[PDB]
RNA sequence: CGCGGGGUUGAGCAGCCUGGUAGCUCGUCGGGCUCAUAACCCGAAGAUCGUCGGUUCAAAUCCGGCCCCCGCAACCA
RNA sequence: UUGAGCCUUGAUGUGUAGGAUAGGUGGGAGGCUUUGAAGUGUGGACGCCAGUCUGCAUGGAGCCGACCUUGAAAUACCACCCUUUAAUGUUUGAUGUUCUAACGUUGACCCGUAAUCCGGGUUGCGGACAGUGUCUGGUGGGUAGUUUGACUGGGGCGGUCUCCUCCUAAAGAGUAACGGAGGAGCACGAAGGUUGGCUAAUCCUGGUCGGACAUCAGGAGGUUAGUGCAAUGGCAUAAGCCAGCUUGACUGCGAGCGUGACGGCGCGAGCAGGUGCGAAAGCAGGUCAUAGUGAUCCGGUGGUUCUGAAUGGAAGGGCCAUC
RNA sequence: GUUUAUUAAAAACACAGCACUGUGCAAACACGAAAGUGGACGUAUACGGUGUGACGCCUGCCCGGUGCCGGGAGGUUAAUUGAUGGGGUUAGCGCAAGCGAAGCUCUUGAUCGAAGCCCCGGUAAACGGCGGCCGUAACUAUAACGGUCCUAAGGUAGCGA
RNA sequence: AGGACCGAACCGACUAAUGUUGAAAAAUUAGCGGAUGACUUGUGGCUGGGGGUGAAAGGCCAAUCAAACCGGGAGAUAGCUGGUUCUCCCCGAAAGCUAUUUAGGUAGCGCCUCGUGAAUUCAUCUCCGGGGGUAGAGCACUGUUUCGGCAAGGGGGUCAUCCCGACUUACCAACCCGAUGCAAACUGCGAAUACCGGAGAAUGUUAUCACGGGAGACACACGGCGGGUGCUAACGUCCGUC
RNA sequence: UUUUGUAUAAUGGGUCAGCGACUUAUAUUCUGUAGCAAGGUUAACCGAAUAGGGGAGCCGAAGGGAAACCGAGUCUUAACU
RNA sequence: CCAUAGGUUAAUGAGGCGAACCGGGGGAACUGAAACAUCUAAGUACCCCGAGGAAAAGAAAUCAACCGAGAUUCCCCCAG
RNA sequence: AAAAUGACA
């Protein structure tokens, strides 16, 4: 029955939503959209409580529950799948990790003696006692398999990860602040499937994934966030879109009125102003420009970073060359022999619904995990660049965005020529000289597409590349690959990126490794 | 102009504060001197606040 | 030498919009189609962004001076 | 017709693992059943579809419970409530049709009356609409009160209005003009403090790319360089250039002066308390100095019993710091 | 025909004619703090406001701006309603600081909330508006013609020192 | 028949003269337009002051109209003009600075006057201790400038005009050397006066300072000397000093 | 009269006679003089009423501090040479 | 229909004038702020209603302060 | 669907 309240908050030059005031309660589901690199993310964490801002407006509301998925969703490959969903409860988790220090702890003192009797009479009451089987029922709820349940997070596949996650923020809470971008869970079939669970769930919660049609689903209000402030427009999506970009071109048409009424008072004041006569009323409209004050206009920060992917040998006849992989890492083998030939070109979209193993098969492809298959025989003069699906090794020992652009290079100059490629991409002077590793989602994505514009990767990867770009972006990558000379063996999700893209198909479904079908406008139209 | 101003808050508990300039757009971090408290008659850290 | 606006490829124009790519329509040229010329199809050429400086890693873009063009003003008893 | 709240009753609510679609608190293991049962057929409704379920006589009198995998026991039992839900009433909102009884009638007829006013009566038509009162949002030169700067080689236009540097300024201070020339509305957590150390521009010769001009080695020169920012004065004991440690860019005061009509502005040895650098003598109360800035009222934040309109509190003031 | 009695008698005002627009009658509109009157003892072939001004040939393009008319979907929005959160006081709990029921209070303000405006169309005998640069025809000149930029549209018929 | 035609009564007012302390606070004379119509006229009514009426001029509303007349608020306010009345004695200015919705007003100080209280307090001259950067001068610096010598270097042409540049020029020409000038914003030099401080005699009805009562004034003018501006023009204009 | 300045050809006045412009009330400050003097003095009012009662009250003898408060001291400051 | 409204008659009272004072219903602006709008001038000028020799007010749901005073009205202080 | 033109002798 509470809402919430406003903030400002501001990581360095130029603050980010400057004097935000919202309110979020009801039942209505804000959909939080924005550009990448600009609030959003680090709104709502601000909005959970865990972080306080700078000029610290405040949003307090401490008697509710608050579940929150964020972003990091590989953060834990350590705790087993019980223990994650059980971790959604925070005062549970932090009671039971200083409960548990009882078999850990070989000697006990006399301020341990009620200690743990306090801290027992605690998990008793918020009923502790049925955390791993509350859990287990809701976890098998979401369509996580039992046999899973004691496994640790490392062994389970991203696509499944996000089923789990879920399961966290699930706690019995009445409102939750969703970073869900469904990026690797975007089957249509799990789409379809998180898109019931929202939907017939009654929450004022808030969702923030740049999806277009999942946010018509299940999103009734838009809270964008793009210029210095987040305004909210209801309507779905894109009876949001219609007022948003009309009240910025009714704004650029009220601008250009008083532009155009001020350029027509200095005809009368540039004519008649020595003039004896019209003196006076010359000096009348000389003093009523100054009080005109045409407002300012901001630039929108959803821009088009502009990359392009160029060669530098171009192999001509082939470069794959797979003979049989019959690779499984615990179960059935994923694939049994997998003959295959690219013939340079081929972007070749592997495709399949997500547990099925198509990113443990571009892994092997390149070499990391050694398959029992008789070699991938790469072409004499293959330059791989690899786009991982999780890629978070590459930003660690705290450089800074200048410093994990620099090594990166073969003959191209240090200061300059790395500065320009690093800021085509929409890294401004002042953004360069932070830590690399406190980037944000698709700067995370927009690096490692800046890694292969100077290295100039003859045969490429990317693995998933649109999974954190803000739409924008991904009609960039989109036009960028396509014109782009070369090799590329890519796996994505959703389907205009890969109907539009140039693709030659190979599906995984148990058991057998369907190949080629054409443009994928076919390959649905064979069905 | 650019640099806009801050209060350097005791942390000997009492309430005083010396009050400063600093610009933001080169370092957003905050300012760490051990200055004069004269409540309490020591020198202690002052933290930056506001 | 008082005040505004402008100088970009052969012509007409964007791009200056808060600095990281020299672009549109005609035009010239070389092929093709045709008996031949137009129309049309394919391919390429040219610009020191008026000049000279100044912060910039980086300037058509930001600042300063000069040159050239187009307007307007230089009042009433 | 449809939303919202309240009461009453009845229903209502698993996978993991089982005899089973068990909500929570644990009081208890004996209740239940014939104020008609076990099973039988017969129908709703609900139903992560097996079942709960209750109208139904007949059949007629045994079922349940403990145990059993379980994180937990069991419609075996009752109570105190929870979830979701239907029915009554229960108070209210929204809309739609109707109704007369407020109200309107500048429709008709009768009377006061020898009266196209007014009042009363009968009736017809509208009817909780219209209209009026208080409050409120919009519009409102229809109307009213007023404002619309100064210097100025007459007035207008242009220029200017506060601060800093040089000249005019007549070798103390000051000194005007719409006199001649340029700048400011900042910057720095180091570009401040201290200790240690260092000395430039420009030329010649010789030297791979290398070039009139990069970096290097010698010689001449002497500060013609440098100073975060315009100009003047200054600077080798460097105030210019490097490095180590640091916060004196600190609190309460301040003899004595300088400059202003005042408001004010500036310099300052030394005293008290606590720091920094150095072995120590000592230096340190911002920066080589001069521009980088606006009084009072009104209000905001923090601290502090100073006051607190009978008393105890408090609101509100005061003082200190600050916006 | 009228007009500045007392320096202007006119090209000014009026006019018959034309058009737009309002008004269904207790008409619009006007004088009235109101009752009431005029409009009119008239009823859309009537009445009021605005502009043009006999008669003849005619009255071109522009709805972007400002007005007026229509639309109701959506955004913003007053009074009214007073859900929540914070403070003041104190019965009590402690014979320490401190905490704080009920009530009374100060304040914040969830929900309900029309016209208007934003938005979508129309209207110019509604107020108003109606373009540049470059090249080109057998001597010269000029462009019937072409390119391009912009605009809501670029001044047509007629007239023209 | 006609808002028809010519034309007296009647209604008006187009031209000229006179008149202008008039016969008249708009008329007389000679001509002039309408004169059966939207005409003219007698008597009586109605509309009133931010209102009336207006064939529309801001016209008329009692010789008064961009808001009538009378009385009242009322002795509105006037930083603006004018005026300010008997006598003698003593002293005796300013027309400047600063601020100003300020510039012809005012406020504080400077200048005047009256009273009180104080120091060889103050003024002139001689001697002593001082800091200048003006006049003048000078060209080491900042600029500028003319000669003469050397000459870097930038050009001009001659070659296979491919390289090395191999030969040339009637060229210009920076830095230094010698000579010659100029400067408010130049100074390796630098007065006279003025100013500040100390000591000393004479002279001066305290002439000096502080406090307190009362002011006026803040429009200056010309002349000499040093200047800015102007034309080294102005009885021009802005400063310093007399 | 107004001015830097007037015979000024800048204002005013034809002359005479009469009238015509710094006042009154209540407060505050300074000077002179008179009374009393660490004290001075009443107002309204009563009053056979310019006497006499009336000392309500005002000024002064003590200041410092925003204030509580302290007091020939007091404020600032943790404290002042 | 009763009755009311209306009509006539009789008795009583009022009407209008007046200088100031008094209570009530309305209520400016010039002016000052060195302009002006909050404010001031001011509840003043003026208009209207009513009454008396006087008119209004008047007998605590008032003050004070842990001591007390005792309706209303007028004058001097408190006090600029 | 688009499809213009061709000096005398
Ligand atoms: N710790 C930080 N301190 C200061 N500024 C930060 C910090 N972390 C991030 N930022 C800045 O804030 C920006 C916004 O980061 P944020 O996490 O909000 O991403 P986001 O806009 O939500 O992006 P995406 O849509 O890709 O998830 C970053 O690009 C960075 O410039
Ligand atoms: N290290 C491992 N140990 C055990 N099982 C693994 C391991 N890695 C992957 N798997 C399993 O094998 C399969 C391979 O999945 P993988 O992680 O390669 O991604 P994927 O199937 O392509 O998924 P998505 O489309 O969501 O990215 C999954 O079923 C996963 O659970
Ligand atoms: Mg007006
Ligand atoms: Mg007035
Ligand atoms: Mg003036
Ligand atoms: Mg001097
Ligand atoms: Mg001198
Ligand atoms: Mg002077
Ligand atoms: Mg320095
Ligand atoms: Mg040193
Ligand atoms: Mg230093
Ligand atoms: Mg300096
Ligand atoms: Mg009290
Ligand atoms: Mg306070
Ligand atoms: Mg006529
Ligand atoms: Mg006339
Ligand atoms: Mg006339
Ligand atoms: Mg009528
Ligand atoms: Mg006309
Ligand atoms: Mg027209
Ligand atoms: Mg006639
Ligand atoms: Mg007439
Ligand atoms: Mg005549
Ligand atoms: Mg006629
Ligand atoms: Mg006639
Ligand atoms: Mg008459
Ligand atoms: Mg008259
Ligand atoms: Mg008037
Ligand atoms: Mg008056
Ligand atoms: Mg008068
Ligand atoms: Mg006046
Ligand atoms: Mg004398
Ligand atoms: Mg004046
Ligand atoms: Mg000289
Ligand atoms: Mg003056
Ligand atoms: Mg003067
Ligand atoms: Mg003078
Ligand atoms: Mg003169
Ligand atoms: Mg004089
Ligand atoms: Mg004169
Ligand atoms: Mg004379
Ligand atoms: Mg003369
Ligand atoms: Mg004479
Ligand atoms: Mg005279
Ligand atoms: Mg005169
Ligand atoms: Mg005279
Ligand atoms: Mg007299
Ligand atoms: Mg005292
Ligand atoms: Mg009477
Ligand atoms: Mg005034
Ligand atoms: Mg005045
Ligand atoms: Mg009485
Ligand atoms: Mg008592
Ligand atoms: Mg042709
Ligand atoms: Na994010
Ligand atoms: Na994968």
């Amino acid at each position: 029955m509470l809402v919430s309240s406003n903030v400002t908050m501001q990581f360095g030059s130029k603050p980010l939503f400057e004097n935000i005031s919202v309110k979020f309660g009801g039942g209505n589901r804000y959909g939080l959209i924005g550009a990448n690199g600009s609030g959003k993310s680090t709104f709502m964490k601000i909005l959970g409580g865990d972080l306080e801002p700078t000029l610290g407006n405040v949003s307090l509301d401490p008697n509710e529950r608050i579940g929150k998925l964020r972003q990091d969703q590989f953060a834990f490959e350590e705790f087993t799948v019980l223990d994650t969903v059980i971790m959604g409860h925070k005062e549970l988790w932090e009671v039971k990790q200083e409960r548990d220090r009882i078999y850990a702890l070989p000697e006990m003192s006399e301020e341990d003696g009620y200690k743990v009797a306090d801290l027992e009479v605690k998990y008793g009451e918020m009923d502790g006692y049925s955390a791993e089987a509350r859990a287990g029922e809701l976890l098998l709820g979401v369509g996580i398999p039992v046999e899973q349940h004691y496994g640790p997070m490392s062994e389970v596949a991203p696509g499944w990860k996000l089923r789990v996650l879920l399961a966290q923020a699930l706690f019995a809470d009445p409102d939750i602040l969703l970073l869900d971008q469904p990026t690797n869970n975007l089957d249509i079939d799990t789409i379809r499937w998180l898109e019931q669970v929202l939907n017939e769930r009654d929450s004022t919660m808030i969702i923030i994934s740049h999806d277009r049609h999942f946010l018509n689903m299940v999103c009734t209000h838009m809270a964008d966030l793009d210029y210095g402030e987040l305004r909210v427009y209801p309507g779905n999506y894109d009876e949001y879109m219609t007022a948003a970009t009309q009240a910025r071109e009714r704004l650029l048409a009220d601008n250009a009125k008083k532009k155009a009424q001020i350029a027509e008072l200095q005809s009368f004041v540039s004519r008649f102003s020595a003039n004896a006569s019209k003196s006076r009323q010359a000096t009348s409209r000389a003093r009523q420009i100054d009080k005109i004050k045409l407002e300012e206009v901001k630039a929108s920060s959803r821009q088009n970073p502009f990359i392009r992917f160029e060669q530098d040998k171009k192999l001509f006849r082939n470069a794959l060359e797979v003979e049989g992989l019959t690779k499984g890492f615990d179960n059935g083998p994923l694939f049994k022999n997998l003959n295959l030939l690219l013939e340079v070109g081929e972007k070749l979209a592997v495709l399949g619904t997500n547990g099925v193993g198509k990113s443990t098969l571009l892994k092997t492809l390149v070499g990391d995990l050694q398959p029992d298959s008789g070699t991938v025989k790469w072409s004499e003069n293959a330059r791989i660049g690899y786009y991982a699906q999780d890629h978070e090794y590459e930003f660690e020992n705290d450089l800074t965005v200048f410093e994990w652009m620099s090594q990166w290079k073969q003959e191209g100059d240090d200061e300059q020529a790395v500065r320009s490629i690093l800021g085509r991409l929409l890294f401004s002077q002042d953004d360069i000289k932070k830590p690399a590793k406190v980037l944000s989602g698709g700067e995370k994505g927009r690096m490692l597409f800046g890694k292969l514009m100077m290295q100039k990767p003859n045969i490429l990867i990317m693995d998933q590349p649109t999974n954190h770009l803000d739409m924008e972006s991904i009609e960039s990558l989109n036009m960028a690959l396509e014109l782009y000379q070369g090799t590329l063996i890519f796996v994505s999700h959703d389907r205009e990126f890969v109907s539009s893209l140039a693709t030659r198909i190979l599906e995984i479904t148990p058991e057998r490794v369907i190949d080629f079908s054409g443009n994928y406008e076919d390959y649905l139209r064979s069905k | 102009g650019i640099r806009e101003k801050i209060k350097l808050v005791s942390s000997a508990g009492t309430g005083h504060f010396y009050t400063t300039t600093k610009n933001k757009r080169t370092k957003p971090e905050k300012l760490e001197l051990k200055k004069f408290d004269p409540v309490v008659r020591q020198h202690v850290i002052y933290k930056e606040a506001k």
